[PDB]
């Protein structure tokens, strides 16, 4: 369907004025489905937030999720864009959501080296969830030979 | 055809189209799930029954992935998805990044781009550019959208490698050419080489300072008036034989100093903005040259804290 294509396509683009001209000129619902099955939301260029703002402050749902369970709080986390990941976490997105793999998005942004991601994310996440490899975040940052990233989190977990 | 693309790769929306055939941004579900460019196109074949250019053009792009510069995008895989005696079909997998140098220029804080991070980046795109020249392949249409910038700063060069050929105006769709990062000496429709891809750097390396193009012309011969404005008329001996246009046809102008247009740039800068944007491409300076000047000595790359 095709303003589901239009919209996705312009946020996959980062062309942030398109996106405005159809949200706002045109009122176009943001959660309309492109012919893949997708919102503008899961599809957008991640490191423009933007994009992310716009879509966001029109109604679009932040939690929505992909048939393996990524959601778009995984992918800002995965390419390390930390200015987005606020905006979703801002408008209510849910840092605990878990993709196919059981990992949570610091799972993603600990394999990616993302430090100041991990950072933000690492008070609010379940620092005791393992991955499907059995990993907790603190075991994943080890297992990468990760030491800043290991500090971050142990940092978090040792409460006394 | 040979290879199932579509069980690896998810589609997920469409981001461009050209002569080829379309381009996707695509999940990667053998991989974590990453997002991957898929490009089509389509191969002809001939007469003979084997496939033309093209096929060796995607051959160049696997010879140059298997030196894995960091500043080039990281071609993945190469799938036949189809094969009849008219023609191939293959998807190319790129890697992709998730955000543009037009983005990244935008969404900046005033005052805008820090010194240092300028530098950087124009070092490293000067690096990926010589990789590129000294494997003889010419950008063409460098600009901010197709220079990608990862969230650690990395810059990434993209679209480039397949020739230029005839396509039904864009398969009817997308229709506004960009010629402001164009040199001089294509705009004149003269002969071109890899000094066409300088100008172009010269243009963005502006650009980071302004956070505006610096020559925004409307057709070619507006945008040679725009770009003579500011660099001046060339003498009679920097203006190539043989081309219809004329010296004649522009103004006679001097050079203006530079700094009207970009402020911010140091010495150091501005001379080697200016040997990016010399008219005459015998002239013009080479990227492996660039990456030698003066203004790339501090290059402070990671200290502690
Ligand atoms: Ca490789």
């Amino acid at each position: 369907v095709c303003v589901g294509d239009r919209l996705s396509g312009a946020a996959a683009r980062g062309d942030v004025q398109e996106v405005r001209r159809l949200l706002h000129r045109e009122l176009v619902h943001p959660d309309a489905l492109n012919r893949f099955g997708k919102t503008a939301l899961q599809v957008m260029m991640f490191g423009s937030p933007a994009v992310a703002l716009e879509l966001l402050k029109q109604g679009a749902s932040p939690n929505v999720q992909d048939a393996s369970g990524t959601s778009p709080v995984h992918d800002a986390a995965r390419t390390g864009f930390l200015d987005t990941l606020k905006v979703l976490v801002e408008h209510g997105a849910d840092v605990n959501a878990l993709d196919s793999t059981g990992s949570l998005p610091i799972h993603l942004a600990i394999r990616e080296g993302h430090s100041s991601v991990v950072s933000f994310l690492a008070p609010e996440s379940d620092l005791h969830h393992r991955d499907a490899s059995g990993l907790t975040p603190l075991e994943l940052a080890r297992q990468r030979g990760a030491q800043n990233l290991m500090d971050i989190l142990q940092g978090h977990m040792m409460i006394p | 055809g040979l290879c199932r693309a579509d069980q690896q790769y998810e589609c997920v929306a469409e981001i461009g189209e050209g002569a080829y055939g379309k381009v996707f941004k695509a999940r990667d579900l053998k991989n974590g799930g990453r997002f991957v460019a898929l490009k089509r196109v389509r191969v002809q074949t001939g007469e003979e029954g084997m496939p033309l250019s093209t096929i060796r053009e995607v051959a160049v792009l696997r010879h140059l992935e298997t030196f894995e510069h960091p500043n080039v995008v990281r071609l993945f895989d190469v799938c036949t998805v189809s094969r009849t005696d008219r023609e191939t079909k293959l998807t190319l997998v790129f890697e992709h990044v998730d955000q543009d140098l037009t983005t990244y220029l935008d969404k900046v804080p005033e005052p805008g781009v820090p010194t240092e991070t300028i530098k950087d980046m124009m070092f490293q795109l000067l690096r990926g550019l010589d990789f590129l020249h000294s494997h003889r392949v010419v950008h063409r249409d460098l600009k901010p959208q197709n220079i990608l910038v990862t969230s650690s700063g990395q810059i990434k060069l993209a679209d480039f490698g397949l020739a230029r050929i005839y396509s039904f105006q864009m398969a009817l769709t997308s229709v506004v050419v960009t010629l402001w990062y164009r040199a001089p000496e294509v705009l004149l429709q003269s002969s071109y080489a890899t000094p066409v891809d300088l100008w172009s750097v010269g243009c963005i390396f502006a650009e980071m300072f302004r956070r505006k193009p610096l020559f925004r012309g409307s057709s070619d011969v507006d945008q040679l008036g725009k770009i003579l404005d500011v660099i001046g008329l060339p003498g009679e001996e920097d203006w190539p034989r043989d081309v219809a246009l004329p010296r004649q046809a522009f103004h006679s102008k001097s050079a203006q100093p530079i700094e009207k247009f970009v402020t911010d740039i140091d010495e150091l800068g501005k001379d080697l903005l200016l040997k990016c944007l010399t008219f005459n491409p015998a002239k013009r300076i080479s990227a492996y040259s660039a990456l030698s000047h003066p203004y790339f000595q501090d290059l402070e790359r990671c200290k502690e804290n």
